[PDB]
RNA sequence: UGAUGGAGGUAGAGCACUGUUUGGACUAGGGGCCCAUCGGGUUACCGAAUUCAGAUAAACUCCGAAUGCCAUUCAUUUAU
RNA sequence: GCGGUCGCCUCCUAAAAGGUAACGGAGGCGCCCAAAGGUUCCCUCAGAAUGGUUGGAAAUCAUUCGAAGAGUGUAAAGGCA
RNA sequence: UGUGGUGGCGAUAGCGAGAAGGAUACACCUGUUCCCAUGCCGAACACAGAAGUUAAGCUUCUUAGCGCCGAUUGUAGUGAAGGGUUUCCCUUUGUGAGAGUAGGACGUCGCCACGC
């Protein structure tokens, strides 16, 4: 794919270059995408889920899962046992081309046209850049989707400091405001 | 009938207690102090009357150290009820107070008007008192 | 709710066994697979009728 | 007007050998609720935490470092 | 991220293995050693904690790579070098591990060539 | 990858209105047009609006005669008359 | 009686756990109300993030005695 | 006499083996679970800080610090990482 | 003798901080076709390999910041004898802690194999 490809060309070189690496291995990785749809509203009526799965099947490659509850919260009416959410994580591949699909079509189709927040910093390389619509990616049906929620995306890379990660993703697309 | 300090219960009937000596326990914050030099308890009421002794003389500074406080709670039955069935509502709150411990203490003021209030203060309390200065430390800054 | 049972074995015909149940969590009739000591062999017991 | 007077019996726990001695087979040597003496040779639990010997032989106690202490029968 | 260690983990799992039964007063230990490139085997009393007979796998006589094979070489090896010394019941050490591959290699090999479990 | 339990997939192939990338992947899909070799030999029809080079966070700006339907709604009828 | 090994949490210390508590430093931020109908949040009490010093406990313990108790192919005297 | 109590289990009083009374000080019981039992594998909690759509002091997440500050069907002790 | 595996001994064995290394070995890393696996995910788990890197883990060396082990000595407490108020205190004789310290201390012992 396109993004281990600027890997080995381009973008570790120049992170020799902008930090002095000493080794090859000191070079910061991308790990994981983890992606959860917040409903919160199945406890209601239990047919919230049950889209939620759907849209994130077509998003992703995988099916999601339901999260457990571990509380018991008087005020949102929960106990324990509660299906509320919906993790998907991905590795391998589908990191790169999810990604692609990230930087080229989903990203410059948002009203309010700004790219990416640049506080996102938790001082340890990981920007969760969270989506308002649903109504971005191509594979949304107009003829299917009622609410107007969103997703979550937390990026997980192995760099120590935010100069780094910023670097990583000025090299990966990604526009910063 | 005035209780100033009270505790926040998480036992009603305490036992009666059993005190024999002290040692110790000297002055600390601050530079002028009474030593209770007898063993007995010490109610509420008493340290009010001990604080408004000290104050009436403590006009436009010096600080007040209260350095004892009423943790435990007497019992006491009625008045035409026998011996018998159990312990009495708890009326009062009262600390014990061995040898060697200092009831009170004072700075920010000179040396006169500080036994003078001292004086004030011991005439209210049960125990023989002395007084000592905040004397010699490492440091006396 | 609950019973103090006892079982029954399907081919000595005897009453061996007794334990318990909560007759709202089991409807239907308990099976376990016992020992027998009169034919000194495992054998399917029920519950008694 | 009082609501106590309550008790159980005592149970009667304890230590039921010293050290030293020669003590046959499957007889307590201290009654526990609660581990507080970990077995070591010979030395086995029962359901209330109690301490056999499983060999006839001689009690006596040792330590597991800092915590929990151990008793062991030696024959031989 | 902090990448967990590899040997951590078999540690505790050796842990909680050797409290039930080592046991090695003449019925000693095997031994079970993965590595990205080998398998080692030994053969441990107690409390002496002196071996009695081992094998290895890069060290003297290889068929393969980080195979099966490798492994029922090693067991071989050591069921041969045992049985010189008058040894019949050892006691396998799981290690840490699993019985799917490189293990039971060892161990079914370990079993035909003289040893007993 | 668990089996049987794991939504459809293919790699399907870019394009665009304007220059047309051809270069990625894809999950849904259509009916295929242009199987193409140079690429994963699957369906064109990914076909998006967006080069992410017509906004201008990467071009620069490039909107002043951008003569685009609704944009011409009102900038052609009095449009003609506006210029 | 002497020697030796051990079981245990009383007395005293009693701070580390849980309860009761006294003065100082501090805001992350609350104020009836401000400067108001974006920042200074005047004064105010400051709980918690804390952290210095100083006390208290039958149903608090990081610790811990004399003594008694149980044991010994042990020693001396005695006669149970 | 009118009140209260009568069997069982935990803690304190109980004087550091065990035992020890009072119309002394505190709480529970007269069941439950066909898996909350047996074995064989694997696993580690409560919180806090920092970011992130709905989303709120307090849901699902993510990284870090975290020997226990958690859980153990049920009262209390003794245990259990 | 280096490294790896593997044991006991109360953390005096630890935690934090700093430096150095890849002969062998160990570890990271490449990948999933196969035994096998994910309540989704080759991250682990399992199996194939060997392009490289000592950055991390690991090993060696320095360090008394946190933690641990701390003698002697003084005092509270107390058995046995006594004396006054008798709530409490004091004197001879035996035993002594808890705190607070000088100090120890950045391990010790045992086996097998490989390389040298
Ligand atoms: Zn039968």
């Amino acid at each position: 794919n396109r993004l281990k490809e600027k890997y080995i060309k381009e973008v570790t070189p120049s992170l020799v270059e902008k930090f002095n690496y000493s080794s090859v291995m000191q070079t910061p990785k991308v790990d994981k995408i983890v992606i959860n749809m917040g409903v919160g509203d199945a406890v209601s009526n239990a047919k919230n889920l049950d889209k939620a799965v759907e849209e994130l099947a077509l998003i992703t490659g995988q099916k999601p899962l339901i999260t457990k509850a571990k509380k018991s919260i008087a005020g949102f009416r929960l106990r324990e046992g509660m299906p509320i959410g919906a993790k998907v994580t991905l590795r391998g591949e589908r990191m790169y081309e999810f990604l692609d699909k990230l930087v080229t079509v989903s990203l410059p189709r948002v009203r309010d046209f700004h790219g990416v927040s640049k506080k996102a910093f938790d001082g340890r390389g990981n920007y969760t850049l969270g989506i308002k619509e649903q109504l971005i990616f191509p594979e949304v049906d107009y003829d299917l989707v009622d609410k107007v929620r969103g997703m979550d995306i937390v990026i997980v890379t192995t760099a120590n400091t935010d100069e780094e990660s910023r670097e990583l993703l000025a090299q990966l697309g990604m526009p910063f405001q | 009938m005035l209780v100033p300090k009270r505790v926040k219960h998480r036992r009603e009937f305490r036992g009666k207690m059993r005190g024999e000596a002290k040692g110790g326990k000297e002055v600390a914050f601050g530079e002028w102090g009474l030593q209770a030099t007898e063993s007995h308890w010490i109610t509420n009421r008493q340290i009010e009357a001990a604080r408004i002794a000290m104050t009436r003389y403590m006009k436009r500074g010096g600080k007040v150290w209260i350095k004892i406080f009423p943790h435990k709670s007497y019992t006491s039955k009625a008045i035409g009820v026998r011996m018998g069935k159990g312990k009495g509502a708890p009326e009062g709150w009262v600390s014990p107070v061995k040898r060697g411990k200092i009831m009170f203490e004072i700075a920010g003021v000179p040396e006169e008007v500080a036994r003078e209030a001292l004086r004030l203060a011991s005439h209210k309390l049960p125990v023989k008192t002395k007084i000592v200065k905040r004397e010699e430390m490492g440091g006396e800054s | 709710m609950r019973v103090n049972i006892t079982l029954e074995c399907t081919s000595c015909k005897e009453r061996n066994y007794l334990t318990n149940k909560n007759k709202r969590n089991n409807p239907d009739r308990l099976e376990k697979q016992k020992y027998c000591p009169r034919e000194r062999k495992v054998t399917l017991h029920r519950e008694t009728k | 007007s009082t609501s106590n007077g309550r008790d159980s019996e005592s149970k009667r726990l304890g230590a039921k050998s010293a050290d030293g001695q020669t003590v046959t087979g499957g007889s307590i040597l201290y009654r526990q609720r609660g581990t507080k003496i970990y077995p070591g040779v010979n030395v086995g639990i029962g359901g209330d935490d109690t301490l056999f010997a499983k060999v006839d032989g001689v009690v006596r106690f040792e330590r597991k470092g800092r915590d929990k202490k151990q008793v062991s029968v030696y024959p031989v | 991220i902090t990448k967990p260690d590899k040997n951590k983990t078999r540690q505790k799992r050796h842990r909680r293995v050797r409290n039930k039964i080592s046991g090695t007063a003449e019925c000693p230990r095997l031994n079970i050693f993965r590595s990205n490139k080998n398998i080692y085997a030994q053969v441990i009393d107690d409390v002496a904690g002196v071996t009695l007979a081992s094998a290895s796998a890069l060290d003297k006589e290889i068929s393969g790579g980080t195979k099966t094979e490798t492994a029922a070489a090693v067991g071989k090896l050591v069921a041969e070098r045992a049985a010189e010394k008058g040894i019949k019941k050892v006691v396998f050490d799981r290690g840490g591990y699993l019985y799917h591959g490189r293990v039971q290699a060892l161990a079914e090999a370990a079993r035909e060539n003289g040893l007993e479990f | 990858m668990k089996q049987d339990i794991h939504p459809n997939y293919q790699p399907v192939v870019f394009m665009d209105s304007t220059t047309g990338f051809k270069f990625l992947s894809g999950s849904t899909k259509g009916s295929s047009e242009t199987v193409e070799w140079e690429d994963g030999n699957t369906y064109p029809l990914l076909r998006v609006e967006v080069t992410s080079d017509s906004h201008p966070f990467y071009t620069g700006r490039q909107k002043f005669t951008q003569a685009d339907g609704r944009v011409d709604r009102f900038n052609k009828k009095y449009g003609l008359k506006d210029e």
